[PDB]
């Protein structure tokens, strides 16, 4: 049956040559019947459910057959087989294509020349390829294109048997005259058949390809380009020309990514071919700028292929690319998208990276410094982890290159530590840096051994070298902070088990040297984080390192006391140089009091004493204040950690609660300070404190700690919000990109600090009103924070959320009048946005039913709460409900009259009579 | 009416293709850079609302202090 | 380069 053949290919279960061979025998017995089922197979592969008949075939031309098949198409949707999803339709797409191809290849030695089957098929294909019906035009174009590839395979076979027979003719001439004669007739017969196969190929090409490669439908565009890429590859002698390649050239500029991608894979195929083509030179000279421009394709996948292709070009020829082009490709190792970054990494390796690795390491350093786009090397190292892993892991080569003696500039030494430190991090932590890596992909067995071998080797090499390097560069703050991060990647069992105790001591000394000789904030956090990573109770160096750590803080703590003993005498008016001395030890203490339990030294007093002296006299350098606040904060957390048990105590808590209590009041008055950074610091710690000491400190079976009852006051609740409105929501414009985004992230951090207090009931939820109102104004900056906070408030009290929402709108209403007035134009694009905001707010709405009710029931009270003082008693708040009308849609049908009864308790009978200005009332009630 | 997709236009004309060839500025873009400072790399790791709502505003470098904040979120 | 000059239609 007609349908039997189509349903076979879709569901062949078959060696498809079996269907083709069975089809071919049906053609030898009767040609007309077999062609009818081939025609009907194409029609049906298009999704058409109609049928072409014998009488239609005999007397009807194809344009008429196609018009009748469109009539009877009898589709149920706009989908056809080639546009369906699912593996059964992708399988069908493959059966379809292979059937066309095996069919032609099996008819290639006889039937294909019978001047009957292939002219029928081709005529049908190109008539359907000309149809406005997309199912037919897309499917025929795919069929013609696969059809055509087969013919290219046939001509390539003919060309090979034409030359084999030429070699058999010259051989028998070179050594009987009735066989040279049978050979020259065989050569002429083969030439005739070549001519017939070129005719068919030319029919498809001029009849289908040159029209359909520029099809309105991009997928049809992509089918043609992929297939011309295939012929040019398979029969390069006949098809690798300017007159076929021009189509690929032009289409590279297509506006659709799928199309541009197929152009590049097609060209990629003509290059791993890689064999001395010169007609490719002319094409690349003309289209090289476009190919380079596609390294920044809007679509990423095309950019990768563009880069990959360009790397082939380098191999094929290299001279072609020119310097500016190469540098544009190099810049992309810094790209956000790793598939681009490592493609450019490969181009960079190939072009300019080709002990031994000593100079290759220097060139990486020179490259990283010459390309001033990134200050660090994390992303440079990750763009090349995959290709040049052999080199980026030669730490011994980098190691003694910073030590054992033109030499190295000082920027280059700093570039090399960061580069080296980056290789170490990516080698120990086998993941890319943030924004490059996958979603917690876990590790192959070989990855895991490679991950444990590297790690020991790092440990063993730099246990010995780390203390030397630190000594040589102890004074540069940039290079110490880097160096100090290596031990957080070491395996510490190796320190003990491999005769290394001497070196650990030698470094721990060099670490206590740097803390003493530095005041940089990063230098000191590195010192504290490493001492933490070395004081792990799982390993046997804890006692050795702990002793050194206890000696370090015995020194700094006793000194700090001595400095405060002098700095705060009543008549010892301290100068700015005495202020740097205090700041230096305080900062060193601060950095260590974060990551280390320093309650044994009881430092609350000193910090307290100074915070209370800056408040009383108001003369106190910001940095002493900021750092004291930090230190105090660390002192209370650490105590609360040791209230883990009460194996500890029952009486110490009264002191701990009092210190949190006073520290809260101290932060609260540093929050109104004039200096921005002091405010942000007091605010930051306050948000953390209030969350830590919330009611939440004991639902998790933590009930012992209830007496730690600090709820924020009404005073602070708003001064906290005052901080947000003055320093988070700021005037908007519309040191270049890098610093502004830093500032945005810190403003986001501060806003989240407060919304955490909202979502967690620390401060009354009414305060979110002045935050929700900024949802559209600050969408890109703070949008995501605002809509997850307001949905968290929704999730905990849906109607309270609605009650705060419309007060947010109520607070954009009285902003609008505050400067302008009560006669303000009520269709302004200011008003219109408040209306749009509300529309979007409405969409947030299952228990939605009373939420929306009181929703309306507060907007109603706000809309007749103040009457017009000199007017018909219109009201002052009449129009505000045009906004609320955007909430009517989400209302219930039953309370869409309970809207009224409540509406009517407020609305006088006289109001509805009046219209002009009163319109907001009319279409508020009309909404209901 | 019929759901069968009939295309009124089948081909892009010559002039539009000439236009595509002479202007691709709308299908190329500027380089989206990865975080180019160490601190901008940190703010991408701890940024996004999920991490920001589960981490304190003042960073605590020892898990014991950190835990004291994490424990109090539900 | 002139064969690659688009003059179709």
């Amino acid at each position: 049956e007609n349908m039997m053949l189509f349903e076979v290919v879709k569901m062949g279960k078959s060696a498809m040559q079996s269907v083709v061979d069975d089809w071919i025998e049906s053609y030898k017995h009767d040609r007309d019947i077999a062609l009818l089922d081939l025609i009907n197979f194409f029609i049906q592969c298009s999704g058409c459910k109609g049928v072409v008949t014998a009488e239609m075939f005999r007397h009807m031309q194809n344009s008429e057959i196609i018009r009748k098949m469109t009539e009877e198409f009898d589709e149920d949707s706009g989908d056809y087989p080639l546009t369906m999803a699912g593996p059964q339709w992708k399988k069908f797409k493959s059966s379809f294509c292979e059937f066309i191809g095996v069919l032609v290849r099996q008819c290639q030695y006889s039937i294909i020349y019978d001047e009957y089957m292939m002219d029928t098929v081709i005529s049908l294909l190109t008539g359907l390829s000309d149809s406005q019906v997309r199912a037919f035009r897309h499917t025929s174009t795919l069929a013609a294109m696969k059809l055509m590839t087969a013919l290219v395979n046939v001509a390539l076979n003919l060309s090979i048997n034409m030359d084999n027979t030429q070699r058999q003719y010259e051989a028998e001439r070179n050594k009987a005259n009735e066989r040279l004669e049978l050979l020259l007739q065989k050569r002429k017969e083969l030439q005739e058949n070549q001519d017939e196969i070129e005719n068919m190929m030319n029919a498809i090409f001029k009849g289908v390809f040159v029209h359909r490669y520029r099809d309105a439908i991009a997928e049809i565009r992509a089918i043609c380009i992929e297939e011309i890429g295939i012929w040019m590859k398979m029969y390069s002698d006949a098809f690798l020309n300017d007159s076929y390649l021009k189509y690929v050239g032009w289409t590279m500029h297509d506006k659709q990514g799928e199309v541009r991608l197929k152009c590049l894979t097609a060209l990629q195929g003509l290059y791993y071919n890689k064999e001395l083509n010169s007609k490719l030179e002319l094409f690349t000279s003309r289209f090289k700028d476009r190919i380079v421009s596609m390294t920044l394709d809007k679509e990423y996948d095309v950019a990768v292929q563009a880069i990959k292709l360009l790397t082939l070009v380098l191999q094929s020829s290299e001279e072609v690319l020119t310097a500016e082009d190469c540098e544009n490709v190099y810049h992309l190792v810094y790209s956000a998208h790793r598939p681009v970054a490592v493609a450019a990494g490969e181009f960079l390796y190939k072009k300019l990276f080709s002990g031994p690795n000593a100079n290759l390491v220097k060139t990486l350093v020179f490259f990283f410094l010459e390309s001033e786009l990134h200050e660090h090397a994390a992303y440079l190292v990750d763009s090349m982890w995959d290709c040049a892993t052999e080199l980026l892991k030669d730490w011994e080569c980098m190691n003694s290159l910073l030590l054992e003696e033109e030499a190295l500039t000082d920027r280059q030494e700093s570039a090399l530590i960061e580069i080296m430190l980056c290789t170490i991090r990516q080698a120990a932590e086998c993941h890319p840096p943030v924004g490059r890596g996958t979603g917690k992909r876990v590790l192959t067995a070989k990855e895991k051994k490679t991950q444990l071998d590297d790690r020991t080797k790092i440990t063993e090499l730099f246990a010995v070298a780390l203390p030397q390097l630190l000594a040589k560069y102890s004074v540069d703050a940039e290079k110490v902070t880097n160096l100090l991060q290596l031990p957080q990647y070491f395996d510490l069992e190796i320190y003990t088990t491999g005769r290394l105790e001497k070196h650990l001591d030698a470094l721990l000394r060099q670490i206590r040297n740097i803390v003493e000789k530095h005041t940089d904030t990063d230098v000191l956090e590195a010192c504290s984080k490493t001492y933490h990573a070395l004081c792990n109770e799982e390993f046997t160096i804890f006692n050795r390192v702990d002793i050194s750590r206890s000696q370090l803080i015995d020194e700094l703590a006793d000194k700090f006391n001595r400095l405060l003993e002098d700095f705060l005498q009543e008549g010892e008016e301290p100068d700015e140089d005495d202020a740097y001395q205090v700041l230096s030890t305080l900062k060193r203490i601060t950095a260590f009091h974060n990551a280390h339990d320093l309650s044994k030294w009881d430092l609350f007093a000193c910090n307290y004493k100074l915070l209370k002296t800056g408040i009383e006299n108001g003369d106190m350098p910001e940095q002493i204040v900021i750092h004291a606040l930090q230190c105090t904060h660390y002192v209370i957390l650490w105590q609360l950690a040791k209230i883990t048990e009460s194996s500890s105590t029952k009486e110490d808590l009264l002191r701990l609660k009092k210190q949190m209590r006073v520290f809260c009041q101290i932060c609260q008055h540093y929050l109104t300070n004039v200096n921005t950074t002091v405010k942000e610091q007091a605010f930051t710690i306050l948000c953390d404190i209030l969350m830590i000491f919330s009611h939440q400190i004991m639902s998790g079976g933590r009930d012992m700690l209830e007496p730690l009852v600090y709820t924020p006051d009404s005073s602070l609740q708003s001064e906290l919000l005052s901080f947000i409105l003055d320093h988070v929501f700021i005037e908007q414009d519309d040191e270049d990109e890098a610093s502004k985004i830093e500032a945005l992230h810190k403003r986001r951090n501060l806003l989240a600090a407060f919304c955490k207090l909202i979502v967690y009931t620390v401060v009354e939820m009414n305060t979110a009103a002045d935050i929700f109102k900024q949802y559209m104004k600050y969408y890109n900056d703070y949008g995501d924070i605002i809509k997850e906070t307001m949905s968290k408030t929704r999730q905990i009290d849906k109607i309270q959320c609605a009650k705060t929402l419309i007060l947010s709108l109520q607070q954009l209403f009285n902003e609008m009048i505050q400067e302008n007035g009560y006669n303000f134009d009520r269709s302004s694009s200011t008003f219109s946005g408040i209306k749009e905001l509300a529309r979007r707010f409405a969409l947030t709405f299952l228990k939605t039913r009373e939420a929306i009710a009181m929703l309306h029931k507060d907007g109603i009270e706000f809309a007749f709460k103040e009457p017009n003082p000199q007017g018909e008693s219109p009201p002052l708040n009449l129009a505000f409900l045009d906004i609320l009308s955007e909430f009517s849609s989400k209302l219930l049908r039953q309370d869409k009259r309970t809207v009224y009864v409540y509406l009517e308790k407020f609305m006088t009978f006289q109001m509805s009579l009046r219209r002009e200005v009163w319109l907001p009332l009319m279409s508020y009630r009309n909404s209901l | 009416k019929r759901k069968l997709i009939v295309d009124s236009v089948k081909e892009l004309d010559s002039k539009t293709i000439r236009a595509q060839l002479s202007d691709y500025s709308d299908i190329v873009t500027t380089l989206d850079l990865a975080p180019p400072t160490k601190k901008l790399m940190m703010w991408k790791e701890t940024g996004g609302v999920e991490k920001l709502f589960s981490l304190p505003a003042q960073p605590l470098w020892n898990n014991r202090l950190l835990k004291l904040f994490t424990r109090c979120l539900t | 380069v002139s064969v690659y000059d688009f003059e179709e239609e």
